[PDB]
């Protein structure tokens, strides 16, 4: 039962879907706990874009680097070679970026980040109620009802339609962006299907040969460490670990332990 | 199952003239279906028919007919007896049957204040509780009295058949030329006889079945059990008519050279 | 809801629910004391001994002391009936609420009225007694009922000394002691559930013999077909000899030996 | 659930809802009538038996115990519809509400309106009527239920005597001994059971052996190489061979024997 | 229920339920104590002595000792009840409630009405008494059942003390060291067991080999062939013989070695 | 047995289906003219769809194009139709009627339907009040019961009438099609050639066969796939159960042509010199 | 037990059916959770179309690329093998299709989204309360009241009639493409049944016969790198690991280590 699990571990698609639900609960734990909206009128979108921009780059940082072989594809880089490089590059950077993707387009579709985020960009001209001839609390009132402020003054109605406008553009962008992902991700998909010199059984057979062939020498390692160290202790202790050793016994002296301090 | 129980449950129409039609209807056509199942499953009621079929002529008379024919409704007319009782116990199917029949003077627990407009309309209301509240005093006071003529009755009857029951089994005894003892055994020997016969029936069939089909599939399939079967009871053929018509049919002890025949079957048994 | 059905409910009307008292109890008394004779095999080996002889020459000496055997096995069951509802008093207090006396009430003063009186304290055991009168009902209903508790009670104690009574005549008169009784009454049992036992079993052997006449074989389950290899049968037991084992059996000694049942007196061939 | 769809709803409107009653009783007895020919198997072969004669060869009087038989059995599903719905008694109210005399209206004063009779007579079942006619639509309810319950019994009463008449009449007028009537019965049962549990095990072993020809093998689970190998085929059976062991068949000795079946008769040779 | 049946309902009437507790207690001590003699076997032996000699010869004085033991050990069953119900107290207490002086009472200011005393006091037990009087219901419910419980205490004190007074005195008067009687008490509580044990397999037996002689054969399970093929039998044992085992029996030593029951003296011949 | 299970869950499946339909997504368009068509659609638009993938999922449908595409002539006897058409139909027409029977029964189809053509003077217990010419228009709005009370009297009778209508008419369906089951039926035995214990072991025939087909073309399947993978590596890996199959079952190779198109298509019931073939795959190799 | 549940996953209509179930679960909690109905009289058409329409797109590509055997058969495309990939094309596609479809038809059937979508673009000239002859607030409240507003001004009775109207309509969209769906189906099967050159029960083995292969060739790719990579450490370890090495052993210098660094 347990191996079936692990065969649809090894599935690629389930574990991209795991990421993602796992930084969508993420985002929303996020959200509803420590964002607190503040709401200064001297630097309001810089909170919000921040908000949206670090954790994307972090979570497409930490994607990148916590896959190991593409340290070896970096030490590589500094014919058939580059081509194999290029397409397990583009395979790790797919799971790479899919989580920074997925954390941009669940804030855009909640939008309370953009709401937060452009509030002080509205534009108020259209609204004759903004007259403001000092200019100045203009700008303080609007950066001040989006984040808690009611402000029951005839405003609230008027802060909900630029809310409302602000939250639809981001429902669009967060819309685009998944429009200009998927495109994006079909022409990738054409070069790895394009200058891939493999079949495309080839390419699935090969990546599951490297597969195999790292752990079989890794295990491989392991056991020539142990069989090295057996050895040592074969020779310096006169006898074999976890085998009889009623037949003899070196009883080595002071001088003998400085001889395997060596590695 | 609530929903089979409260189809056949009593209704009682109250209305003049009526209900005790339905009264008669809602116990007499149930015990009547019931005497009807006991006469079928009375395995003593078809050769008591073969009797009357196969000879033709009357011959046997009445005393082999009369003791026969005790039996067939004793052990079937238990059922509308227990179904009866069973609802003159309960007393509702009575006091909707006698509801419009009470005599108006004989009541009690209240002065003359019952109405004499139309007397039979106003007591057949009683059990449906369909009263005037003035007279709920006088609708319990009916509905007690009948319930009591019901019980009565219905403990009558039981204490009826209890009598006759015993009476019935003293004169059995006393009658038949047979020691009691020796009726026992009797009766333990159609029972194992019967019982014996109906399961090699089944196995002298299925061979029978089995045989026929091979013939035409060219083999048969049976199951683990089943193979067992065609091995150890094989048959060469079928059995006549007349043979299997010496074995239905009413058989009265007829001794042979002093020693007991306690079945058709057995008479038979030796070639008599 | 079997027992609910039976379930006691008290006419409540003048000279009519003593009637329903007694037969609300006594024909389930009666019902009962029917089936103990019926279910007692003591009874038909009695009716079998006058149906062979025709003639009724035996005496009452011999019936008498079995006689009382029939109804002393089978009186029991009505007894304990008949005292349970009695100390329940419901059947009592229904049945005799009518000839309760006007003058006899206490526990209030002059109060009950004389133009119905049996009418009024005949629906005492219903409840439906007008709230003036409710001290007279608990005071009628707690009297009556003690009557029938004290009844029954002493009913009990009547059975408690004629079983009592019986238990030692039964020992003092006989001329056995109670040791050897014991073992003839160890055998009377002994023998009989063998007897049953062993007649269903040649009675099935006597009928596999006859079916396998009429089919040319016949189906046994795995267990019974030890029956038939063990207990062969050759035909059928006479109709006379049927009939010197059924009757009753006093204690005939034979050449100054026992016998202890009336088929033992037949065993040794007499 | 289901019930809820088929639940009966009462159209209260005059000279429509007996209508109504009749379809919501006739058609679920017509459906389940049709299920009691439709399964039985007496009736096919009976069906059959018309292909092969094709001329009324035989006569109808021996052939008519066997249309008893097949009524007989199939009738229990329409009775027990329709008993169960008249002693509910929900289809004959609606069935008769707007017929009820109100000459004959009894429990109250008249008081009962003689400008729409069958109008307000119609909507009684539907608790559509004034409230100061609420006792006549309680009488008037309570005398067509009383109505319905009654038929009821009668039919049920009807049918137990004419199953014991069909039964006493049967056991008397066929010339076999009920006794040859219980082996004849166990004989058919066990006769039908085996021939079609053989079916399965030959078509199983003739399907392997066309899959065998044509695949080179056959591929089979623990028991079929069992079947392949205890019971195998050597070829088929022709079809005139199959029609003689369809069909009715009547009680035909042959030399003194009873031949309880056509099989019966083919196997005899 | 039968906690429900013999549940104990106080009449509370004068003159009456006095009457009643004394009917409602004492009887079923004198059912439980008819219950101990019938079982016990040591009075149908005591019995059985009188029967056969028809004369008295035996004296009185050498019965007494097992005279008092059929009463002793039945006299349990009547203390264990009469106990049970005094400290219980509601026995007592409607049988005497009738019998309180009202002039004695306490508790309360001489506000007892005297026009019908006995009247009142008879109902304390059922509750059924006015609240003015609730202090003097409560003192004489109270009162009354002090003397239930006093007289339960001091009931099991005298009997405690008879048991104590008993057993002392018996072993002291013994003729044997009571580590002898342990012996004598650990046989026939032993030979009993035996004898009824062996008195069904005889019974049994002897059954077989009288419905064998009948029908030709005994049907048996598998461990009563084990009881046949053991044990057999071959005749019954004289009635004299039966005599000579039944009855009292008081330590007859035979030639200076004991007896200890009148079979093992007939085993001596 | 094994048919009727298998339609008695699709029947359970619509009218659970019909049910959870009727009240997530059932909103009767109380406009004149608009409901009409709404209710015809909500009744033959699941009943035509539902038909549909009836006739695609049967297996038996493809064969009857594949001979009818093959013949081009329309050979195949009235016989062999018969059978087959009574079998889709038997198997797939099933689902739409149930769907219609159902949507009839509970009334709230129909009811939309004829609110339409209800006759403002047809309605009783009380004087016809409706102008003539916003008489249609409100009768439009009685299915939706926001209807004003005043109105309600006269609601109801229409909600009923349209009601007893739909359960009449579903009724008289359910007396149609089990007529016409019975009538197949008799016609089926009837004109065939061969008694119903042939057809009932033709039939049961045909199943084994297919089933025994499915299992061994897996398993040819799989062990000619494994034969050319030794041919391309010089070896081959395999399971217990796999493994048994290739030295268990030798590879007769590929069949010809002809021989796959022989195997498919209707069945002649042709008797080989009276000996009778159940079909074209028996046929095959009786025939060579 | 769970060999039945695999082999009831080979059985496409029942994973068909799984897709439809989830795709109407996701759909109805996206519904209830993140659509709000912006109310915005310039651009409301606008969002509700979009809703309609880029999830559809979004589903049909991910079925289209989820699916690995369409890239090679483009591979192929970039006789009778035209056939079969047409073949192919088709089967796949269907799989491809049945969840965009599903989304289309539970959302018109819902009708919300048609609601908010087109709710701008009814007829109000018939209606004579929608005077409005500043010509502008009537196309302001009449996108005004879908959404939340209410505004109790005897204009909601209106509103709803309007609302059932366009809900009625979606209803028969709805239907109406599912009847085109289901026809275009028949069609479709009609030239797999027309156009195929292979029998009915050719097409189903050959399938099973490409699935089998496909996953026997995985598998020999599998275990052919396995031992090729078990020869290169028996050449250069001089064993063979997972067996008795107590034998022998090479004991690499550091230029050993550069040798096995070439794949």
């Amino acid at each position: 039962l347990n191996n079936i699990v692990s065969s649809l571990q090894r599935n690629g698609i389930f574990i991209n879907s795991l990421i993602a639900a796992l930084t969508i609960g993420g985002q929303q734990l996020f959200s509803s706990s420590t964002f607190s909206c503040p709401c200064q009128v001297g630097k309001n979108f810089y909170y919000g874009s921040a908000f949206l921009v670090i954790p994307a780059l972090i979570l497409l940082v930490a994607g990148f680097a916590l896959r190991s072989q593409m340290w070896t594809i970096t030490g590589e880089y500094c014919p058939l070679e580059c081509k194999l490089a290029c397409l397990r590059f583009f395979s790790i950077t797919g799971r790479a970026v899919i989580a920074p993707l997925t954390w941009l387009a669940v804030t855009l579709l909640t939008g309370t980040y953009y709401e937060c985020a452009a509030s002080e960009f509205a534009s108020v001209d259209h609204y004759p109620m903004f007259d403001n001839v000092s200019a100045s609390k203009r700008e303080e009132i609007l950066a001040g009802f989006p984040c808690c402020r009611s402000a029951p003054s005839d405003v609230i109605l008027v802060r909900d339609e630029i809310a409302l406008l602000h939250r639809y553009q981001s429902q669009m962008l967060g819309w685009i962006l998944i429009t200009l992902a998927t495109i994006a991700a079909l022409v990738s998909c054409c070069v790895a299907k394009c200058c891939s010199p493999l079949t495309s059984l080839q390419h699935c057979y090969w990546t599951s040969h490297l597969q195999n062939e790292r752990e079989l020498f890794e295990q491989a390692a392991e056991q020539h460490s142990r069989l090295l160290m057996m050895h040592r202790i074969k020779k310096l202790f006169g006898f074999i670990p976890g085998s009889e050793d009623v037949k003899h016994i070196r009883i080595p002296s002071c001088q003998d332990w400085k001889d395997i301090s060596v590695p | 199952s609530q929903e089979l129980f409260s189809v056949v449950a009593f209704h009682c129409p109250c209305s003049p003239a009526r209900n005790y039609l339905y009264g008669l209807a809602a116990i007499g056509v149930p015990a009547l279906v019931l005497f009807i199942i006991g006469i079928i499953l009375n395995n003593h009621t078809w050769n008591l028919v073969a009797e009357c079929q196969h000879r033709r002529t009357k011959n046997c008379s009445a005393a082999p007919t009369f003791l026969l024919l005790s039996s067939i409704l004793g052990r079937a007319a238990v059922a509308p007896v227990t179904w009866s009782v069973i609802s003159l116990l309960r007393g509702e199917a009575y006091v909707c049957a006698l509801s419009e029949f009470v005599d108006p003077s004989s009541l009690t627990a209240r002065e003359e204040h019952f109405p004499s407009a139309h007397a039979t309309e106003i007591l057949a209301r009683f059990p449906c509780k369909e009263n005037p509240d003035n007279l709920s005093d006088f609708r319990e006071e009916v509905s007690r009295r009948l319930r009591y003529e019901s019980q009565l009755f219905g403990w009558l009857l039981i204490g009826v058949v209890a009598i006759l029951v015993f009476l019935t089994k003293c004169l059995k005894h006393y009658c038949s030329p047979l020691s009691y003892r020796q009726e026992a055994y009797w009766a333990q020997y159609r029972a194992n006889e019967d019982q014996l016969f109906q399961r090699t029936a089944e196995v002298h069939s299925r061979v029978l079945a089995a045989n026929n089909v091979r013939r035409f599939f060219g083999f048969v399939a049976l199951n683990k059990d089943d193979e067992e079967l065609i091995a150890n009871f094989p048959v060469e053929g079928t059995q006549p008519r007349p043979q299997w018509n010496a074995i239905t049919g009413v058989y009265l002890y007829r001794e042979n050279q002093g020693l007991p025949l306690y079945s058709r079957l057995h008479k038979w048994a030796q070639g008599l």
